[PDB]
């Protein structure tokens, strides 16, 4: 039966026009399709349908910068003036014996301003300490691009054991956030003068420090 | 105006039967040139159509799933339901319901309204409800005039967990972070709210955590204080 072939990735700059491609299988070059958009953590949104001759009809509420076109077996989604909220996965869809989807194309939108991370570091709560555990919580927010490395220190010695760190993902404000957690015993926490979370982003570093003598 | 919402369990064991229900608002599962459809998306992967059906009993299935799936439509409640028999880890996915529209103007079939999706984890692992701990900032972190208060939602399985503050009345300055998946196979996340360092004693902060697979539903009071709780007695600077 019919198959839809989409390349899995595309990337382009804010303000440009972008063209995404869906290819129909052999023998199905006359087929019409629909385009759907899926923003991160959301359900898909129907964008438009599109004939093999390139006539498109947008869904209700879809901006007019989304259009479609066609050439032979290829079907196009054209985004005229790329916006940050267009960063999303785009799926073509058709029908035959049943309903059919392409594999999706993840569109990365480029060009936003660089931004250094903000770092918040929390000491363990008394409640967790009473439960005979200790977790330091380092929260990293509002940075772009999305690559950081996190290093922990006990006083001035590097700490590698007990460290768990997320892969950065974009938040509602279109900037990356990440978290790092250091698991200690309460004895380790009270045994040192301080602990530090150090975040390196684009060659530059930001450090926060907490100490058991700061809390009581 | 058409809206769809999925409900179902968050965690099921291998070989069980999964049941999901879609509830439709602003339209009727009894009237129109529509089919009512299910689609799923394993984490990090693409959309896969499952099946659809109509109140009239017409149904259509993904061949690879046809023998495992049953679809029902309930006009009395404006709902429709999917059942998937003998699940394995291959069935872990976000499941979406959708309205499949037949467009008479074109002859085309396309999903024009989608639900938000519900995560279903298929695993032999047990559920695990989180511990919820208040996050109190150091006094130095607060000395700039604003401070972060938070809740640590520690050691749970599976995803997801919902967090709100003051039952949803407090939204400005709230940031809930993505969870970390630890080496143990358990998740942790943190949620914080930025507040003025000023009075704060005149303020109530309750983090509402809900982990539905473990029925862990907790409202944790977070004291508007730094991690040095004795400062208003001793008056020391830390
Ligand atoms: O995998 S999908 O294209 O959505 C469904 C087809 O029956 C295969």
């Amino acid at each position: 039966q019919v198959e839809l072939t989409q390349s899995p990735s595309a990337s382009a700059s804010l303000g440009t026009s972008v063209k995404l491609t869906c290819t129909l299988s052999s023998g199905h070059s006359t087929y019409a399709i629909a385009w759907h958009q899926q923003r991160p953590g959301k359900g898909p949104r129907y964008l438009m349908n599109l004939s093999s001759g390139g006539r498109h009809t947008r869904g209700d509420g879809i901006p007019d910068r989304f259009s479609g076109s066609s050439s032979g077996a290829d079907r196009y989604l054209i985004i005229s003036s790329l916006q940050s909220e267009d960063e999303a996965d785009y799926y073509c869809q058709t029908w035959d014996a049943g309903m059919v989807f392409g594999g999706g194309t993840k569109l990365t939108v480029l060009g936003q301003s660089k931004a250094a991370p903000s770092v918040t570091l929390f000491p363990p709560s008394s409640e967790e300490l009473q439960a005979n555990k200790a977790t330091l919580v380092c929260l990293i927010s509002d940075f772009y691009p999305g690559a950081v490395t996190v290093a922990w220190k006990a006083d001035s010695s590097p700490v590698k054991a007990g460290v768990e760190t997320t892969t950065p993902s974009k938040q509602s404000n279109n900037k990356y956030a990440a978290s790092s957690y250091l698991s200690l015993t309460p004895e380790q926490w009270k045994s040192h003068r301080s602990y530090s979370c150090q975040v390196t982003h684009e060659g530059s570093t930001v450090e926060k420090t907490v100490a058991p003598t700061e809390c009581s | 105006q058409v809206q769809l919402q999925e409900s179902g369990p968050g965690l099921v064991k291998p070989s069980e039967t999964l049941s999901l229900t879609c509830t439709v608002s602003g339209g009727s599962v009894n009237t129109g040139s529509y089919y009512w459809s299910w689609i799923r998306q394993p984490p990090g992967k693409g959309l896969e159509w499952i099946a659809y059906s109509s109140v009239s009993g017409t149904s259509n299935y993904n061949p690879s799933l046809k023998s495992r799936v049953t679809l029902t439509v309930d006009t009395s409640k404006n709902q429709f339901s999917l059942s998937v028999r003998s699940v394995t880890a291959a069935d872990t996915a976000v499941y979406f319901c959708a309205r499949l529209n037949y467009d008479i103007l074109t002859g085309y079939y396309f999903f024009d309204f989608w639900g938000q999706g519900t995560l279903v984890i298929v695993s032999s692992a047990s559920t695990k409800g989180p511990s919820v701990f208040p996050l109190a900032p150091s006094s130095k972190s607060a000395s700039g005039g604003t401070a972060a208060l938070g809740c640590l939602v520690k050691d749970y399985f599976p995803e997801p967990v919902t967090v709100s503050w003051n039952s949803g009345a407090l939204t400005s300055g709230v940031h809930t972070f993505p969870a970390v998946l630890q080496s143990s196979g358990l998740y942790s996340l943190s949620s914080v709210v930025t507040v003025p360092s000023s009075s704060s004693g005149t303020q109530t902060y309750i983090c509402n955590v809900n982990h539905k697979p473990s029925n862990t539903k907790v409202d944790k009071r977070v004291e508007p204080k730094s991690c040095d709780k004795t400062h208003h007695h001793h008056h020391h600077h830390h």
